[PDB]
């Protein structure tokens, strides 16, 4: 028992979405933080870009993570972007396959800046414990390494669009998403929960090694404060959503729509803030951006 | 042609042996070694085991590569670019030289002639990054003499008593000061120790400091 | 410098037997090597053939397959695997070294071989002149005919010259249209052009009468031509 | 006493500028006046030698235009073929401090020297298929600079210990020892004839030396600074000069005066290498700017840059035939350009 | 030092005894070398693809 041919509300009106015939005052708020905050992102992004190709000196595979990070975090931008105008009575006019269309760009993106992340942190973790002085490397494994990440984002972003939905099990799905099945909102978090635990780890070892054989011998506060703020922006930006999508999996007749937007509002804003927290450290790179 | 095509094989055979040379040589430490004539170069090479003298050392399963060109006796500026991309600059003054005076100058003392030597390193264009390794000699009979004889013969200006501890410590911040790139490079200074072997120690342990700062900057953690 | 060979030896029909030269005195490691068999009355044959590092084997049309070719660099010894043995397979086993790049002399030195008695679209190089009477001092010109063109587009004539004494092995003489190899008298030139070639002598001796070969190397599988014999 | 010979002679070199004032009848840029430019000489990147993985420092072509070698850092010394860009041979070196190159005319020997104040000569054309060292020349007290076969026996190299020496490769001992120069000998040049050679020192100074007899000839004054390269003019009757001063200057040995100096004001740092063209109207240079300039040896212009490293070209060749120029740098990388 | 004073003085004296041409005599002769191989230069005037071994 499947149906593709009913229309967009067959599922919100079986959830509780509301389709919002109209447009109202909370609606009005949140849309303009959001706009602002994408058209922030965008302008970092292209910034970040822009300097990171302009400057030989920065052609080096960790600038080259920098640069992949910065694109797809205006990609996280453009997609929010387009998810805004598409809401309030926006959001009737689509179809499933639209809709699945524009679902599909945020969960794409939104990979593709936690899995830049992840790479960064590796990237990081294999510099600080390599033994040499200049070590003249090739730019092939950072290549590799980036259509990995891009292959994993657009496979996550169109698995929903093919098999994995909700189009045939009407009753077991999501209610944010209405077509979303719980498993994949289960999946996509527990990839989130993955992926930070092992930045986490990887910061950690760093940090140690540093420690012990800098101590034998201030930097300590400087990368102490790095990796805080590093991990601190992550947990502060996207906990709320995870759990927020944790507990519409989980929690029957736990109100979870009202506090939705301004969740996905933060998870945006981590995107936002990337640019600005890999680069404030760097201080050429952050003349050129002058 | 078949000749071509063997003669190309031949070149990618020697571009692989090159390549794995090349590997090789990354990973090991190149270090130069400097100071006057008796300052105790050639005591701290000892420890660690004409013309440019290379000593090769391994510690800790890191190589080292140590180049003593003070046999050279020629203009430095045309040969010390040579040693750009080195680990670091293991420098060697004797502190029991305050009193002396070289045998051919008048009243030249050695102890300044160090301290010029050192300021033209430490300033060098070539070595803006590159790490000193500052080593003070003859400590005990720096002792020796500093309890009999007053430090004001090489330094006119000092406040502080003929007491060794003091003494020393004076000496180590003067030769700090001369470097004027604090934020750039690190000048690590240690006191010779004979029996405890502790000088590849503190060689080894400057190595690591540096590669490991460099290794933040590089990833720009840092 | 010298190469020498082991095996050989009388083998029934169908059985396989092991060739291997074992190198020594020069840097057996980078030279690429060759086998070349002579039969009983008949001219030499290019049989195999290993590159410098074994990255590139090749094989004569009437043993493709039926060989196989190693090399050992670290013991310095090159082998040959023989299967399943014809009765035409009757010939000495040369084995010759090479090595190729810019301006070297390849086929320079020849082995002693060994002698191997079975019980029971290619450049062809022909010459037409065997057991020509000549005299110690006296010139003498020896004459080889090509089917193709061995000037190649570099500017480099790929056919080589070797002498073969009484009871000698082949001993290289040009190793390239209008050069002269080491060790050699200056005596011996050779001038051609395209696919008319001649071998030159100003005088002679007692030492260097024999039978004399022309091999061309433009491509694979490297054909011989017929003996052309002096006679005194 | 003292005194008395310095006044004493003080009072030779009076009449050596006297000399040289008196036979000024022209300077070389009012000569050539009326001499077409050269034009802007466009040359570009034909071939690109990769392996070297280091700072080169020296390199030679070969009498046949198409073999070259180069040294570097790394230790390595590299015979290229340049028309195919395949590597012929990779000679590792004792000492991975070396600062000169050369290939023996015959194309049999090739040679290289730096800080270990030895001269390592390898034998190409040997009967094992590998390069071997023929013989060492030990007998400087400063680190090598520069050297330059004659023959295949006859080798002249220049020091840091303010003296050139000539060499006898079979005996492996100095002929003759050529002293004068109060300053480090940076780079000789051998005659076409091979019969002179010009030598230039940190003392600011260039020396034309007599090979056979062992006397300086002549010493010619210029730029206060250390000469760092020196080359023939093709015929032999002349020789060019880059010094830390940012300049090239052009002596003769007949006049035994100077008649050009190239310098632009934008330039402010030393030559590294020079080196002429096949007819000499072209003095090509290799600067400190991470460019190598091409010169108007007879106008004085500019006119001509190869830039295509990153890093500073230590050394600059051309070929016999003169088709080609090639550049090493610290960069690690040579260019064939034409 | 007296020796090298000697010397010095001996070697300024050589020096100074040699003959010097008018040096635009010299300058001409420069030039003429220049100028009488210049159409074998491939630097200064190109040579075609076709006769370019690079
Ligand atoms: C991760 C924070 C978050 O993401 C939401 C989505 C997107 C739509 O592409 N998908 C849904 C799995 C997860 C990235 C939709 C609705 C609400 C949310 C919230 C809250």
């Amino acid at each position: 028992q499947c149906f593709y041919n009913e229309s967009i509300a067959f599922f919100y009106n079986r959830s509780g979405k509301h389709l919002a015939t109209e447009w109202n005052t909370v609606s009005k708020l949140v849309m303009g933080l959001g706009i602002t905050v994408c058209i922030f992102i965008m302008l970092a992004n292209l910034l970040v870009m822009v300097a990171i190709y302009v400057n030989r000196r920065f052609h080096f595979p960790i600038y080259y993570l920098m640069a992949n990070l910065a694109a797809a975090d205006f990609f996280a931008g453009l997609a929010y972007f387009y998810l805004m105008f598409n809401t309030g009575p926006n959001t009737r006019r689509l179809t499933v396959s639209t809709w699945l269309l524009r679902q599909g760009l945020i969960d794409t993106s939104l990979t593709a800046s936690v899995a830049n992340l992840l790479a960064i942190a590796i990237e990081r973790h294999i510099t600080v414990f390599r033994m040499q002085l200049h070590t003249r490397m090739s730019n092939r494994r950072v290549v590799v390494v980036i259509v990995v990440i891009w292959t994993m984002a657009i496979v996550m972003g169109a698995i929903p669009s093919v098999g994995w939905n909700c189009i045939c099990d009407i009753e077991n799905c999501s209610n944010m998403a209405p077509l979303y099945s719980d498993s994949y909102l289960v999946f996509w978090a527990i990839f989130n929960l993955v992926t930070f635990v092992v930045m986490v780890v990887l910061y950690a070892h760093i940090f140690g090694y540093v420690r012990q054989r800098t101590m034998r011998m201030d930097t300590m506060m400087s990368l102490l404060k790095t990796v805080v703020i590093v991990l601190g922006a992550f947990i502060i930006c996207w906990t709320p959503g995870l759990v927020l999508l944790l507990l519409d999996v989980c929690c029957p007749q736990c109100d979870v729509l009202a506090y939705e937007k301004f969740f996905l509002l933060l998870a945006e804003f981590n995107s936002a803030m990337n640019p600005i927290i890999y680069s404030y450290r760097d201080k050429e790179m952050s003349a050129t951006f002058r | 042609s078949a000749e071509d095509k063997a003669a190309v094989e031949r070149s990618k055979m020697i571009d692989r042996n090159l390549r794995e040379d090349g590997e090789k040589a990354a990973r090991e430490v190149k270090l130069l070694l400097l100071g006057a004539g008796e300052s105790g170069k050639s005591t701290i090479v000892k420890q660690m085991k004409t013309g440019i003298v290379e000593t090769h050392f391994t510690f800790k399963d890191l190589h080292f590569k140590m180049f003593d060109v003070g046999g050279q006796r020629s203009e430095r500026k045309k040969w010390i670019h040579c040693f750009e991309g080195v680990t670091a600059i293991i420098f060697c003054v004797a502190l029991s030289d305050y009193d002396l005076v070289l045998a051919e100058d008048e009243e030249m003392n050695r102890m300044h002639e160090s301290m010029k030597l050192f300021d033209s390193i430490c300033n060098n264009k070539w070595f803006t990054d590159t790490s000193i390794i500052l080593f003070l000699n003859k400590k005990d009979l720096f002792e020796e003499k500093i309890k009999k004889s007053p430090l004001t013969i090489c330094y006119p200006e000092y406040a502080g008593s003929n007491t060794y501890e003091e003494a020393a410590a004076y000496i180590q911040c003067q030769f700090e000061d001369l470097n004027k790139r604090k934020d750039t490079k690190e000048i690590y200074t240690h006191f010779t120790c004979a029996t405890d072997t502790k000088n590849v120690q503190f060689v080894f342990d400057a190595v690591t400091d540096v590669i490991i700062k460099n290794n933040l900057k590089d990833c720009g953690l840092f | 410098v010298q190469l020498v060979e082991s095996g050989g030896g009388l083998v029934q029909p169908g059985g396989s037997r092991k060739l291997s030269c074992s190198a020594s005195g020069f840097a057996f490691s980078s030279f690429g090597m060759h086998w070349v068999r002579q039969a009983p009355e008949k001219g030499l044959e290019w049989v195999a053939y290993i590159s410098s590092g074994s990255g590139t084997i090749y094989y004569a049309d009437t043993v493709k397959g039926r060989f196989t070719i190693s090399r050992d660099d670290p013991k310095n010894t090159l082998f040959l695997q023989m299967t399943s043995l014809r009765s035409e397979d009757t010939a000495m086993y040369y084995c010759v070294r090479s090595i190729y790049y810019y301006g070297s002399s390849p086929f320079d030195f020849w082995g002693q071989g060994t002698t191997l008695t079975v019980s029971s679209s290619d450049i062809v190089m022909t010459q037409a002149t065997s057991s020509v009477p000549v005299t110690p001092g006296e010139s003498v010109s020896i004459s080889c005919r090509s089917s193709k063109s061995l000037l190649h587009s570099n500017g480099n004539t790929y056919l080589y010259w070797f002498l073969q004494r009484p009871g000698q092995s082949p001993q290289l003489l040009i190793y390239r249209m209008s050069n002269l190899a080491s060790g050699v008298p200056d005596r011996f030139s050779g001038s051609g052009s395209g696919t008319a070639f001649t071998l030159t002598i100003s005088r002679l001796e007692a030492e260097d009468v024999g039978v004399y070969y022309c091999m061309q190397h433009l491509e694979y599988p490297l054909t011989f031509g017929a003996g052309t014999k002096l006679e005194l | 006493e003292l005194d008395q010979l310095r006044q004493e002679a003080e009072q030779l070199k009076n009449q050596i500028r006297d000399a040289r004032k008196a036979c000024a009848d022209a300077t070389l840029s009012q000569i050539t006046n009326n001499i077409d430019p050269v034009g802007r000489i466009q040359m570009r990147t034909r071939r690109t030698l990769r392996g070297h993985l280091a700072k080169i420092y020296a390199m030679h072509w070969g009498t046949d235009s198409r073999l070259l070698v180069s040294a570097s850092q790394d230790g390595k010394l590299i015979i290229w073929d340049s028309y195919t860009t395949n590597k012929v041979h990779a000679i590792p070196l004792r000492s991975s401090w070396v600062m000169t190159c050369a290939y023996a005319p015959s194309g049999n020997y090739v040679a290289c020297g730096g800080l270990d104040n030895i001269c390592s000569i390898y034998n190409l054309k040997t009967r094992e298929g590998n390069v071997r060292v023929s013989r060492e020349l030990a007998g400087h007290t400063g680190y090598l600079s520069c050297c330059r076969f004659l023959d295949d026996n006859q080798i002249v190299t220049s020091s840091g210990d303010t003296t050139c020496a000539l060499w006898d490769i079979e005996t492996g001992q100095q002929t003759t020892t050529f002293t004068g120069h109060t300053g480090d000998v940076m780079s000789l040049s051998l005659a076409p004839d091979t019969r002179l050679f010009v030598s230039g020192a940190c003392d600011a100074s260039a020396k034309l030396w007599d090979v056979r007899e062992g006397m300086c000839r002549q010493t010619f004054t210029g730029h206060e600074s250390d000469i760092n390269a020196i080359c023939f003019f093709p015929n032999g009757n002349a020789f060019a000069t880059g010094s830390d001063d940012a300049t090239c200057r052009l002596f003769d040995l007949r006049a035994d005066q100077e008649l050009m100096t190239y310098s632009h004001d934008n330039i402010i740092c030393g030559i590294t290498s020079v080196s002429f063209s096949k007819s000499g109207r072209l003095l090509l240079a290799g600067y400190d700017d991470f460019n190598c300039n091409v010169w108007d040896a007879l106008k004085a212009d500019r006119a001509g840059v190869l830039a295509g490293h990153d890093n500073r070209v230590s050394c600059l060749g051309v070929t016999d035939d003169g088709m080609a120029v090639a550049t090493g740098s610290w960069d690690s990388f040579l260019k064939i350009w034409n | 030092s007296i020796a090298q004073a000697r010397k010095l003085v001996e070697q300024l004296k050589m020096e100074a005894n040699i003959d010097r041409i008018k040096v635009s005599k010299a300058a001409a002769d420069l030039m003429a070398y220049c100028e009488a191989h210049a159409k074998e230069d491939p630097l200064l005037t190109p040579v075609p693809a076709s006769e370019n071994p690079f």
